[PDB]
């Protein structure tokens, strides 16, 4: 060609960083990205845990030949929502809030107005949300410590346990504003074995599943 | 006593200022922008043959 | 269409009137 | 960085060579590497090319179709394999790295070299002397002239000047055609054009002294001139 | 109360002052000033290669190095006349909101929501790219590395302050305090004794490197502003927000000069730049394009149309001739 | 040689056909067309995938603007005026337009196959390299695969009861022996190829992926229901979309098969034999033509962006 004798090693070195751009690219894709969110005093040192193991903070895992990154964010103090957008494109957001949220004093206003501001967001409305209810060692004693008329004036009908989850279950299906795209996954388990990171597992994997469904327009 | 006063006091630096206005300042961008117009390639394109791109 | 041979006139008549398949 | 050498000794007409090429203490895979040889008390020569990742493999038509390249960047190692040599094999044999992408010194450092001894178109490269008397203190200008005009359309003059050392190893002076390297005192300057070319050296010092050499890149195979040496 | 009254009074007889002597808008008095026609720029080199969205990308001093900062953890260094890549540079932190390239070209620093300004050296004996120093200190994510010299730089984060540092120590050499806000972006001036931070309070301002003063205070826009920039002469600036409305102030007069909106425009501006003879203010837009304004008749004189994702990120040649632009497309174009 | 009674078509038979062609010609137009420009124009709709169902829809126009016009003007002329040259020329464009259907059809099965159990990643970094391989071997194969068609037909003239005709039409007298086996197998060869081979692989491999999609077994192991129903869905268009392409591709070459079965000689019986396969094989190229336009619907009605990106090019 016209190229100098140096020219072509240049071109050469270009091509070879080429390659090594898409063979690392090709792993990169093939690792599941999941945001980690939740509100304040909700819990997320107790999950992050059980995985299989300053500003934002990493955690790397392979799960059944799956390797999963997740991003958490209680590393920042800053909540003006600026680096929510850094976060499109990702498989799931893990969003983490307790049934002994209105403890810290009223479980509706902040974190329900973080539910709406998580789908309402254009980036986020089409990425499925996970909903984690884990520990089953105080969502029990502080049902029937008193009718929940002093914060919770929605609801003034019989309260057990299982009633209490499904109709706060309920109002996160009505919390939802479209239902066409976006998919919740709620859990209500036991924190005591790793069934966080199987439900996280089939979460993502049936997501994944169906992005191959709408890519070949089967959906 | 003390949380605000820093504020003010560079309010206080804030107001000794030599004020150069509006009118008297927008000359020197006009200036700067009239007399750098020439040996802008963006602004006025430059002949092909010195074009690296 | 497809014929045995230019004898079959009914053949070639089907032929003409046939799809072109 | 440190290049070593090794394979050297005597054979006989005939036989077969392997020279060894070790470094330690840089990227050996993101460099190409050259193999060069002297003639005793005659001159450098250019053998052999290898580029990064063993994609292009050049060797001087002097002895094109006889040497082979072999290369081992998980190892860092650089194999030069000899077949069949003749009378004129003998000679000090080193090894070069070489990395190329813009603004890079892709003659830097060179290796220590072997000797190995033998039982009894091309850019050409003109240097006007082979031995200057000089004392300390005074500048010395050397010059040397090529074939083709090294000035490419890129800009780039595919020029390099090295110094050798009595006892001592090739080092890079000049990489393209005014460009200092790293570590060399910034008292030698290099100017020219076209074909014509000179280094100029101000404020001479006693271990200045030695053997200098200019090459042509800006093709293959690459060619090395007659050796400018100064005495004092 | 007394120190509120105090403030509130001199508020607003320092804002009276402006007004009073402040004699007409740039607008009014460049009105007379012919326009530049339509800036019709073509895209000459698309750089490939990326494979995530970009965020950050400086050209070099010497107009035909580039880096590029992008999602998948990779600063790629461009040969900007061959498309050739001259390095790869694979960040610890794949989060990265910015990026800039050494005066020297010795060094790129760069960072985002580590809170760390990594820093690694090219001209290297050993023919690759280390990390030289990483610098820590601050508890928000980061924006607007810019170095002032091989030895000191300038970062801007959310932590509603900047810092100046100092490389070889390693340690917080200066902090500027005053922002209420995410801090967004920072913008050298051409002199390196003065800069500009514009923060999410919807304010700017103007701090001296050297004694670290709250020099200058600037107010107008409604929402966060995303990025800032000087003027090449280091006496005015623009800065961009998410009103979709660009703001040029300028650091004498105290107040805004003009504004940059238009009607059709709901987007934020996410990045700005300016040409190298300060006449064609350059705004990489949150819908999908870069518009070309005329920095002095607020005219949309020019539309870069690629980038089938939103311009993330603007830059232009010391020399200035040609513009690069990346997206979240996963590409930069650069245009001429 | 007389059958104790003449050849003709009725006339409502006729118009039936004219509207039913009509009707189909244009849907297919519209339906490929919009599927066409919805793919090309959307950037974040270019991928694997969307170029094979590309692929599908151009194959499908082409085949529909080759067929349908051609046999309006068989049925409503009875001649073929038009040269030697483009009588050649058209069965070898229909057999590669077939061709590439089939196996756009069969290379199409496969991918979403593949996106449901190789579902890790299976878009990555895109692959429109393999894509574009695949795509040239299949145009390439079904190109090559119809020369003989660009090779065997002819025009022989012929006196009918007074009436002078021309008919171009596959001669059987040729050169080679292979090409003789050709004439002597066209029929045969086109049913084993185009209508056994691409439903077999496309049953199949459509099989395969519904049942990895409704592969559970531990049951409710998730709370997650809803959408399981979902993928029965999808699945039963699927099979649907198999079942269309079947029934629609069947009647040409059941009525092939019949001429070649029950078609007898030197006896006037065998007339009213030829005047049903002429209803018959028109009809069964319409119905193709119907499978041909049958994609875009089933994509509009199953497909939510598919959906609403049909809505905003026709709404606008």
């Amino acid at each position: 060609c016209t190229l100098s004798a140096e020219d072509k090693a240049a071109v050469e070195r270009s091509k070879m960083i080429d390659r090594n751009l898409r063979e690392d690219g090709e792993k990169a894709a093939r690792e599941v990205k999941l945001l980690l969110l939740g509100a304040g005093e909700s819990g997320k040192s107790t999950i992050v845990k059980q995985m299989k193991i300053t500003g934002i903070v990493e955690t790397h895992f392979t799960f059944k030949d799956l390797h999963f990154k997740m991003f958490d964010v209680g590393g920042q103090r800053s909540e003006r929502k600026k680096w929510i957008h850094c976060f499109e494109g990702v498989t799931a957001i893990i969003f983490c809030v307790a049934l002994s949220d209105y403890d810290l004093v009223n479980r509706m206003h902040e974190s329900m107005k973080l539910f709406d501001s998580i789908c309402n967001n254009k980036w986020f409305t089409d990425t499925s949300i996970i909903l984690f209810l884990n520990k089953k060692d105080l969502f029990e004693e502080k049902i029937k410590k008193s009718p929940l008329t002093i914060c919770y004036p929605e609801y003034a009908g019989s309260n057990t346990y299982e009633e209490a989850a499904a109709y706060i279950q309920c109002q996160f299906e009505d919390l939802n504003k479209r239902k066409d795209t976006k998919e919740i996954y709620t859990h209500f388990t036991c924190a005591t074995d790793t069934k966080n990171v199987q439900f996280v597992f089939d979460a993502v994997t049936d997501v994944i599943i169906k992005n191959n469904l709408k890519d070949c327009g089967l959906f | 006593i003390a949380q605000a006063r820093k504020l003010v006091e560079q309010l206080k630096m804030e107001a000794n200022i030599d004020r150069i206005k509006v009118s008297k300042a927008a000359a020197d961008l006009m200036a700067y922008c009239e007399a750098h117009a020439k040996e802008d390639p963006l602004l006025t394109p430059v002949p092909a043959s010195e074009n690296p791109f | 269409c497809s014929c045995s041979s230019l004898m079959d006139k009914e053949c070639v008549y089907f032929c003409h009137l046939d799809i072109i398949w | 960085v440190q290049l070593v050498e090794s394979g050297g000794g005597l054979v006989q007409p005939g036989g077969s060579r392997k020279l060894s090429c070790s470094a330690s203490g840089f990227a050996f895979s993101s460099f190409g590497m050259h193999w060069v040889r002297q003639a005793p008390e005659k001159g450098l020569e250019w053998v052999a090319y290898i580029s990064s990742g063993s994609g292009t493999i050049y060797y001087a038509d002097t002895v094109k179709g006889r040497f082979t390249i072999s290369r081992d960047d998980p190892k860092n190692t650089l194999f030069l394999q000899m077949t069949s040599l003749r009378s004129e094999d003998t000679a000090m044999y080193y090894c070069v790295r070489s990395i190329y992408y813009y603004g890079s010194s892709p003659f830097d450092f060179w290796g220590q070299g072997t000797t190995l001894t033998v039982s009894s178109s091309d850019i050409v490269m003109t240097q006007a002397t082979s031995s200057v008397p000089v004392t300390p203190g005074e500048s010395v200008s050397i010059s040397c002239r090529s074939s083709k005009s090294l000035l490419h359309s890129n800009g780039n003059t595919y020029l390099y000047w090295f110094l050798q050392r009595p006892g001592q190893s090739p080092q890079l002076l000049i990489y393209r055609m005014s460009n200092l390297a790293s570590g060399v005192p910034d008292r030698f300057s290099g100017s020219g054009s076209g074909t014509a070319f000179t280094l100029t050296i101000s404020r001479l010092e006693a271990e200045d002294v030695g053997v200098y050499y200019c090459m042509q890149h800006l093709e293959y195979p690459l060619t090395f001139g007659a050796g400018t040496k100064l005495e004092l | 109360d007394q120190l509120r009254q105090e403030a509130e009074q001199l508020k607003n007889q320092i804002r009276d002052a402006r007004k009073a002597c402040a004699d007409a808008t740039l607008s009014q008095i460049t009105n007379n000033i012919d326009p530049v026609g339509r800036i019709q720029m073509r895209t000459r080199r698309t750089l490939r290669g990326h494979l995530a969205k970009i965020y950050a990308m400086h050209w070099g001093t010497d107009s035909r190095l580039l880096v590029s900062a992008s999602q998948d953890g990779k600063l790629i260094i461009w040969d900007s006349y061959t498309t050739n890549k001259v390095h790869a540079i694979p960040l610890r932190s794949s989060w990265v909101m910015t990026c800039a390239y050494a005066p020297s070209g010795n060094y790129v620093a760069c960072g985002g929501l580590d809170n760390i300004c990594s820093i690694y050296n090219l001209k290297t004996r050993e023919g690759n790219v280390r990390v030289s120093r990483e610098l820590a200190g601050h508890t928000g994510y980061l924006s607007c590395c810019r170095f002032l010299d091989d030895n000191q730089i300038v970062t801007s984060s959310g932590d509603t302050t900047c810092a100046l540092w100092d490389i070889e120590t390693g340690q917080q050499t200066t902090t500027f305090t005053g922002h209420t806000g995410d801090v967004m972006s920072l913008s050298l001036a051409p002199d390196t004794r003065l800069f500009v931070s514009g923060a999410c309070d919807a304010s700017a301002k103007l701090w001296d490197v050297r004694e670290g003063m709250c020099r200058q205070t600037f107010t107008g826009h409604e929402s966060d502003i995303n990025a800032i920039c000087f003027f090449p002469n280091g006496n005015a600036f623009a800065t961009g927000s998410d009103d979709a409305t660009c703001r040029l102030f300028d650091l004498r007069a105290d107040q805004e000069l003009m504004t940059y909106s238009h009607d059709n425009i709901i987007c934020g501006i996410t990045s700005v730049s300016f040409s190298k003879s300060g006449r064609l203010l350059l705004a990489g837009y949150d819908d999908f394009n870069c518009n070309v304004w005329d920095a002095l008749k607020a005219d949309r004189a020019g539309v870069l149309a690629g980038h089938d994702n939103r311009v993330s990120c603007l830059g232009v040649t010391d020399d200035g001739m040609a513009v690069a632009t990346g997206s979240w497309d996963s590409f930069l174009k650069i245009w001429n | 040689p007389p059958c104790q009674g003449p050849i003709e078509i009725k006339e409502t038979f006729k118009y039936i056909n004219t509207v039913v062609s009509c009707l189909v010609f244009v849907l297919g137009i519209i339906g490929n067309s919009t599927l066409l420009r919805i793919i090309y124009k959307n950037k974040c709709m270019r991928n694997g995938p969307n170029i094979l169902i590309a692929s599908l829809a151009l194959g499908d126009l082409l085949h529909i603007v080759i067929d349908i016009p051609i046999n309006v003007y068989k049925l409503l002329a009875e001649d073929w005026p038009f040269g030697a040259e483009m009588c050649k020329l058209v069965p070898f464009i229909q057999k590669a337009s077939v061709g590439i259907t089939v196996l756009s059809l069969c290379a199409l099965s496969i991918d979403r196959y593949r996106a449901v159990a190789s579902w890790s990643r299976i878009k990555g970094i895109g692959v429109p390299k393999w894509t574009a391989v695949e795509i040239v071997l299949i145009w390439v194969v079904s190109v090559v695969l119809a020369v003989p068609e660009a090779i065997g037909f002819d025009i022989i003239t012929m006196d009918y009861k007074g009436s002078y005709l021309r008919i171009c039409l596959l001669h059987p007298v040729q050169k080679t022996a292979f090409m003789q086996f050709y004439k002597t197998a066209k029929d045969w060869w086109l049913f084993s190829f185009y209508f056994c081979l691409p439903l077999a692989i496309t049953a199949f491999f459509y099989t395969l992926m519904t049942c990895e999609m409704l592969r559970k077994k531990s049951g409710m192991q998730i709370a997650l229901n809803d959408h399981l129903k979902q993928r029965r869905e999808v699945a039963k268009t699927v099979f649907c979309l198999v079942l269309v392409f079947a029934l629609c591709w069947l009647p040409l070459h059941l009525s092939r098969i019949l001429k070649l079965t029950l078609y007898n000689q030197n006896d006037p019986n065998r007339c009213e034999l030829l005047s049903f396969l002429l209803v018959l094989d028109y009809i069964g190229i319409n119905m193709a033509s119907l499978n041909s336009c049958i994609n875009p619907i089933a994509l509009y009605l199953v497909s939510k962006r598919f959906k609403n990106c049909f809505k905003s090019c026709l709404c606008c």
